[PDB]
């Protein structure tokens, strides 16, 4: 009849819905899966990310509450050139723009404005791409795999990716996570195997793009409490990725931002006894990351009645080896979760 | 023994009266046992299929109010049986599946369960046949009526939503477009668009169909038995109420004239801005809408909403009427207590959409309802099919109270205010709304000052009442 075979192979797949708030790393995980298990517009929107980063820093110079001034005040014509191209639909990216961008990024008042980037909305690939389009000022360079992982394109709508690891079928749903995109989530809640919830862990000092008055990690906590206590997800377990571990590591080792100034229970928090830290890891970073993990596990423990579970992992989406390890672990987990029906 | 196949014949006739023949015979080879276990955990089950290349006809009787004026509510139902039986004979000639029949509106599709290569021809030739049949009816019965027909093609996701009073319907934006091109049509001509005309191949009498107020045209011509018994009894109490089934047990047709019965409509306002077809046709969106309609249907199983009847659901609208079963005025009961409990049904379905939006994340469905009572006319349309429906001016004014309302509030007409205010409910004067037949009409709203500082808005006198989606207003106000 040909529909019994299709029905049984539809029973055989694993639907992996990816949720989470905005800019948390969902599409980067999807790109990493198709690196593991599966051409000029990529160059174009990488250049768009470059331009967006440099113009955001240049505008946020004056727009801070103490305006950080230029260490070399001779580049004011370059600042005015960057502010002149701040709003234009098409842009051919002349070599003059590359010279002005590099001469901005060599200046140190520019970098001092860059260090206070939690007070304005700035993208999570500026530091990499300023140097890497210093590399590709020219045109005959193809981007590497890391360059493709670092590019930021705002997901809007339901995207699907079918990949097959060791004769097991996977079908994962990349969804956007901006606050106006969240009404589209319930379209994917039917017969999904597991939910991979992705959290930007290092965004404890940042605020969301919608109202600029709500913490990003508090937004992720409220969103996790919403999708955990939902009436159509009350038998579906949530694998909890905590993304951007290296950014959390460098923001704790920098010592500028304090978690207790934003989440005040961190000062009276002690690291758990069952902590399994990585080789060569400063335990202040370990205390921080287990604090964020236990902040989510409080939500997943307060209710749920033993019908569905939560399996927190620590992950870094731009590192392929970390994703290979955590996806092997999650592969065994969702094998059990699909057998749970 | 033999009464088992008698019950199976009755169950067959009640399946075929609500579902098309292909899907009914699919149900009679007992295909999905999980649906067969449902007739006996995250989402409720529902069946919809996103189907392309169909042709959707609506058709509305022009001049139904004066034609039904001096009728004794048996003559009306009888002549309406006559006209709709002529339409059904036209359907089974022209191979177009009819869908339903609400009010003075009749509407078909052209090969949605079975793909048909000449569906547009079938649809517009069925419309031309309707014009012929209504002029023959006007000559014979001496009733001055005709009808306007609108035909649009496209893609349609069709199936069943709800679980009380459920029925095979169609839903898309193409169904909404066929609805509005019925609304923008002239009487006596079938109103077709570019989506039909691009493969109509022009063997007809086409005109530039222009509006007086988008490449649109006009054509004018040229113990097993206990299981089977309870299953068939559930399918019977599905399609008609109980007292009509008892009065139809000893007779051939049903027609009843009620003197005081309330009626609500309930339109979900912002379902259009949730719909978007960018994923797989948007049938997941209708799974969500099925969940909300099923919650409203679970309100009907309460022991204190026993005498609340549900007529049907029309797109996102939800029609319910009361006071139809209460033939005996009790010794210790209020004479208009059915109005009180139907108003409580409206309040509790407001509460149900509030409880539903907690599980909806960063979106809120809102619904307005509209309330009226008065005399009305119940009846059953088909024979070998069945269709319970009510008519009257009361139902038209209740549809007007739905359409001219503000969301998240219960709008109540003037005589319904005068009876509900003596039962202790508090209302605030909304203003005065134009009602066809009544003129300027005094209306009210139920939650006292649920806005901050603006209760009144009395400037609304809009003549152009054109709805761009399928609502409860279709089959109402010809
Ligand atoms: N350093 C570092 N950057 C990351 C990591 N994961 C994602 N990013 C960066 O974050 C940015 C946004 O990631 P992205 O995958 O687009 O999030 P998203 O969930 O898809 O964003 P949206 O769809 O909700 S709008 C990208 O520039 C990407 O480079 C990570 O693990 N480490
Ligand atoms: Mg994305």
């Amino acid at each position: 009849k040909q529909l019994q075979k299709d029905k049984q192979v539809y029973r055989a797949t694993h639907r992996l819905l990816l949720l989470g708030a905005g800019e948390s790393g969902k599409s980067t995980i999807v790109k990493q899966m198709r690196i593991l298990h599966v051409k000029a517009t990529k160059v174009q929107d990488i250049k768009n990310n470059l331009k967006e980063a440099i113009e955001t820093i240049v505008a946020a110079m004056s727009n801070l509450v103490p305006p950080v001034e230029l260490a070399n005040p001779e580049n004011q014509f370059r600042v005015d050139y960057i502010l002149s191209v701040m709003n234009v639909p098409d842009f051919d990216f002349p070599p003059e723009f590359y010279e002005h961008a590099k001469a901005l990024w060599e200046d140190e008042g520019v970098r001092a404005c860059y260090e206070r980037s939690n007070e304005y909305q700035l993208i999570d690939c500026a530091q990499y791409f300023l140097d890497k389009i210093d590399v590709i000022k020219q045109d005959d360079y193809v981007p590497s795999d890391q360059d493709l992982l670092r590019c930021r394109v705002l997901t809007s709508g339901i995207f699907e990716t079918k990949f097959q690891v060791d004769k097991v079928n996977f079908h994962m749903f990349d969804v956007g996570g901006q606050r106006d995109e969240r009404r589209k989530w319930i379209q994917c809640f039917n017969d999904v195997t597991a939910i991979i919830f992705v959290v930007a862990s290092s965004s404890y000092n940042m605020v969301i793009r919608e109202d600029n008055q709500t913490n990003r990690l508090q937004e992720a906590l409220n969103l996790f409490k919403s999708i955990w206590n939902n009436r159509w997800l009350r038998t579906i377990s949530v694998i909890l990725f905590l993304n951007k571990q290296d950014l959390l590591a460098e923001k704790v080792l920098a010592g500028k931002s304090k978690i207790e100034d934003y989440f005040p229970e961190f000062a009276r928090y002690t690291t758990p006894e069952d902590a399994t830290p990585e080789p060569g890891e400063d335990p202040r970073v370990t205390r921080a990351k287990y604090f964020i993990r236990d902040e989510f596990l409080r939500i997943s423990t307060a209710s749920g009645d033993g019908r569905h579970y939560c399996y927190p992992h620590f992950t870094c989406a731009v590192d392929t080896e970390n994703i290979r390890r955590v996806f092997n672990d999650c592969r065994d987990i969702i094998q059990r979760m699909h057998l749970r029906q | 023994g033999k009464d088992l196949e008698v019950e199976k014949a009755l169950k067959e006739r009640m399946i075929h009266s609500v579902m098309p023949r292909i899907i009914a015979d699919d149900l009679m080879k007992q295909g999905d046992e999980e649906s067969e276990n449902s007739v006996k955990i995250a989402f409720r089950p529902f069946k919809m299929q996103q189907i392309e290349e169909v042709s959707i006809l609506f058709a509305d009787i022009v001049g139904f109010t004066k034609m039904s004026a001096n009728k004794s509510a048996h003559a009306l139902v009888g002549l309406l049986n006559d006209l709709f039986g002529r339409f059904d004979r036209l359907c089974e000639e022209t191979k177009c599946e009819k869908i339903s029949t609400l009010g003075d509106c009749y509407y078909c599709v052209a090969g949605c369960p079975e793909p048909r290569a000449d569906h547009a021809y079938c649809c517009i030739e069925m419309g031309l046949g309707m014009i012929r049949a209504i002029e023959q009816f006007c000559q014979e019965k001496k009733e001055m009526v005709n009808m306007r027909v609108g035909v649009h093609t496209g893609t349609v996701l069709c199936g069943i939503l709800g679980m009380r009073r459920f029925k095979f319907d169609v839903w898309s934006n193409d169904v909404n477009l066929a609805n509005l091109m019925e609304q923008l049509g002239v009487a006596g001509k079938v109103h077709i668009s570019e989506a039909t005309a691009k493969y109509l191949d022009d063997r007809y009498e086409m005109e530039d169909g222009k509006v007086t107020e988008l490449k649109t045209y006009l054509i004018a011509g040229q113990t097993k038995i206990q299981s089977m018994r309870d299953q068939a009894d559930w399918l019977l109490r599905n399609i008609i109420p109980y007292h009509v089934a008892e009065q139809l047990k000893v007779s051939q047709t049903y027609s009843k004239n009620h003197d005081s019965g309330g009626v609500i409509f309930a339109s979900i306002v912002n379902f259009s801005e949730f719909y978007e077809e960018n994923y797989e046709g948007g049938k997941e969106c209708y799974r969500v809408l099925n969940e909300l309609i099923g919650d409203f249907d679970e309100l009907l199983s309460k022991p204190d909403y026993s005498s609340i009847e549900k007529i049907k659901t029309i797109g996102a609208t939800y029609m319910a009427a009361s006071g139809l079963n209460a033939t005996q005025c009790r010794d210790g009961s209020h004479p208009q207590e059915h109005l009180q409990i139907l108003f409580e049904f409206a309040k509790e379905m407001m509460r149900v959409v509030d409880d539903f939006n907690n599980n909806m994340l960063w979106f809120n469905f809102k619904l307005r309802v509209g309330f009226n009572h008065g005399p009305l006319t119940a009846g059953v349309i088909g024979t070998t099919k069945l269709l319970y429906d009510i008519w009257g001016d009361t139902v038209n004014i209740a549809s007007r109270m739905d359409t001219t309302g503000v969301e998240c509030r219960i709008q109540v007409s003037e005589e319904s205010y005068r009876v509900l205010s003596k039962m202790g409910y508090e209302f605030d004067y909304r203003g005065t709304v134009n009602v066809k037949g009544k003129g300027q009409m005094k209306t009210y709203l139920y939650p006292k000052c649920t806005d901050s500082g603006l209760v009144p808005q009395h400037q609304l006198s809009i003549s152009p009442d054109i709805r761009v989606q399928v609502d409860g207003s279709i089959g109402r106000s010809p």
